[PDB]
């Protein structure tokens, strides 16, 4: 099976800045992930990879010239975009994998979310 | 059919590198999680490392970090593990494992031994049959494997054909650092001027191919 | 840093009777989310990649028979065999999968426990060929006896040899249900050519008392 992703179809950042909510449809409460999201139609560029500790810790990384941070909770992960560029907005898709406590499930292709930077 | 098979073991030195590998069909490689599990010889099962069915979550055993490295390649269905630093105690069977739920799949095998030694051919001699090795109408006979290393030999009677009555045991470490095993067979007394027994010893490790013939003395 | 610790180290149960192995976890491996305890039943046997009985601490995987049942929760587990088959001698590991690193118990020998029977004893001198080597390996076999609980002395010259011999013990026979025994008394060509009368003396349950293999070097 896969899990479920439901995320806003749109977000306008206003100063440079958004909350990208990914709602799941699992417990990632005491959970081994890793969260992940991709920009562009082709899901080339990876904005930013939140990891999920057992005792609910976070590792967060910003790979490609962003500004990323992470929020747990429950099911859902947020990534909090900060100076984003106006020439960044697109379409921005979730992405989860879970490896603990078993089993191993990726996510199912979320229609995305466009984020209008202005 | 399903199949995990290792491969990249065998000898190397302490502080030196090797990579294994476990390739895998007969599932949808890129779906599942997949772990290295070693077991050192006459121990138990200890948890290497895992990796996630896309390759972007992977742990590790406290005893393995920072030396050894998981990776896959799904295009060809294989799983590596770059064992770098090793040491003595990394010496073990190491296994490849599917999970789902559990380690519901697991391979062969593939022997890693990490030793200063070097590899040494075994010796085979014959334990012939005679008035004294017989007891109670039964007679035995067999062969001694000495002084070889590193692990493992194959001992077969007769070509692969004879495995009635037949004790192959386990392998002892000499304190000379060289490993040493006999194999036997037992056969009634009155049935030994009736069939030629040849022990078949292979040790793989040394390219060495031995086929004794076990005469009664 | 989740810790396994498995009891008995080793069980012997007859044919048909039922086998109960205990498995202790150091910390709670159940998930309060969907109430599922991550723990798992492994058999071994010898020479054998492990194979998956059970998952989620009572499920039982796909082939696995009716007799093989998990049981318990949070730290104490249980694997119990009800009927005790020739072909379930196996070493049994429990596995924590809740969190990583993946643990895994020390784990226990399973065997048969059958009707004493004692070994035929034989002893091998060494062979022209190995002496042409400079060495002399004494060998004594231990044939087909129950239990595996057996005592083998070196006598060379009447007297008793320490650290110069190795046993080895074969897994239990899947006809019999019996043990096999070599021992191998190295010394030597020089120390073999300087004495006369080599011998094992077995000990065993089986037998009322001590049988002595020997022979002269020279006979
Ligand atoms: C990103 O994070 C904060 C929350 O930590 C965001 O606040 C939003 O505020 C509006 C105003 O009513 C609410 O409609 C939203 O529900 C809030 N978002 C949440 C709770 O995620 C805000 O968008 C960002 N930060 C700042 C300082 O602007
Ligand atoms: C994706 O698109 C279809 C059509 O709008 C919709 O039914 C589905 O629920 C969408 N996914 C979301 C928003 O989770
Ligand atoms: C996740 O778990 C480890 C221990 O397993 C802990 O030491 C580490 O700080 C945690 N992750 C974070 C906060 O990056
Ligand atoms: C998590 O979310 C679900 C909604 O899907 C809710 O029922 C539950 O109470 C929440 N709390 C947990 C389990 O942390
Ligand atoms: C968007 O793209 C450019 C790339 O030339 C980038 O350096 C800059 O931040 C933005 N400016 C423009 C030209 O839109
Ligand atoms: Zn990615
Ligand atoms: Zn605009
Ligand atoms: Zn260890
Ligand atoms: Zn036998
Ligand atoms: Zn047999
Ligand atoms: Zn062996
Ligand atoms: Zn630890
Ligand atoms: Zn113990
Ligand atoms: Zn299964
Ligand atoms: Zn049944
Ligand atoms: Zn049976
Ligand atoms: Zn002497
Ligand atoms: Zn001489």
């Amino acid at each position: 099976n896969k899990i479920l992703v439901k995320q806003s179809p749109m977000l306008v950042a206003y100063d440079n800045a958004v909350n990208l909510s990914c709602k799941y449809s699992y417990n990632l409460f005491s959970r081994e992930f890793r969260a992940s999201l991709h920009k562009g139609l082709d899901s080339a560029v990876e904005v930013c990879v939140v990891y999920g500790n057992y005792s609910q810790q976070l590792q967060v990384y910003s790979k490609t010239g962003f500004n990323c941070d992470g929020k747990l909770g429950n099911e859902s992960v947020t990534f909090y975009l900060q100076n984003l560029y106006v020439n960044q907005t697109d379409i921005y898709f979730c992405k989860i994998e879970v490896m603990y406590p078993p089993p191993y499930l990726d996510n199912e292709k979320s229609n995305g979310t466009i984020i209008h930077v202005k | 059919e399903v199949q995990l098979l290792e491969s990249g073991g065998g000898l190397v030195q302490p502080g030196g590198s090797l990579r294994l590998s476990c390739a895998a069909s007969g599932f949808t490689f890129s779906s599942y999680a997949m772990s290295w599990v070693r077991q050192a010889p006459g121990k138990g099962l200890e948890w290497v490392s895992a990796i996630s069915g896309s390759g972007g979550s992977t742990y590790y055993a406290d005893s393995v970090k920072g030396r050894f490295t998981i990776s896959r390649d799904n295009s060809k269905n294989t799983l590596y593990l770059q064992m770098n630093s090793l040491r003595a105690e990394d010496t073990a069977v190491y296994y490849c494992a599917k999970s789902y739920g559990a380690f519901d799949y697991w391979g062969q095998g593939t022997l890693v031994t990490v030793s200063s030694a070097s590899t040494k051919g075994p010796s085979v001699f014959p334990l012939a049959p005679s008035s004294k090795s017989t007891s109670g109408g039964t007679a035995a006979l067999g062969c001694l494997v000495k002084d070889y290393f590193p692990e493992p030999v194959t001992v077969s009677w007769n070509s692969g054909a004879l495995t009635s009555g037949v004790h192959t045991f386990p392998a002892v470490l000499q304190s000379s650092g060289l490993y040493s095993l006999s194999s036997v067979v037992t056969v009634p007394s009155s049935s030994l001027g009736t069939q030629t027994y040849i022990c078949n010893v292979n040790h793989k490790p040394s390219n060495t191919k031995v086929d004794k013939r076990v005469e009664p003395k | 840093d989740i810790v396994m610790t498995q009891s008995p180290d080793s069980l012997a149960v007859s044919l048909g009777e039922r086998a109960t192995i205990n498995c202790k976890s150091s910390q709670s491996v159940l998930y309060s989310s969907n109430n599922k305890n991550y723990l798992a039943w492994y058999q071994q046997k010898p020479g054998q990649p492990p194979k998956l009985l059970i998952y989620w601490a009572s499920t039982r995987e796909s082939g696995v028979p009716d007799r093989f049942s998990g049981s318990g929760s949070g730290t104490d587990f249980t694997l119990t065999i009800s009927s005790l088959q020739a072909e379930d001698v196996a070493v049994y590991y429990c596995q924590q999968n809740l969190r990583p690193p993946e643990t895994f118990g020390q784990g226990t020998k399973v065997e048969i426990k059958r009707t004493v029977a004692a070994p035929s004893v034989f002893i091998f001198p060494p062979s022209d060929e190995q002496l042409k080597s400079g060495t002399a390996s004494v060998v004594c076999l231990l044939n087909n006896f129950y239990p595996r609980e057996a005592k083998v002395q070196w006598k060379v010259d009447n007297a008793l040899q320490s650290g110069n011999s190795q046993e080895s013990v074969t897994e239990q026979d899947s006809k019999d249900s019996t043990y096999s025994l070599s021992s191998t008394l190295t010394l030597s060509k020089a120390d073999y050519e300087k004495h006369k009368v080599y011998a094992c003396e077995v000990t065993h349950q089986g037998l009322s008392s001590p049988v002595t293999k020997s022979f002269n070097r020279g006979e």
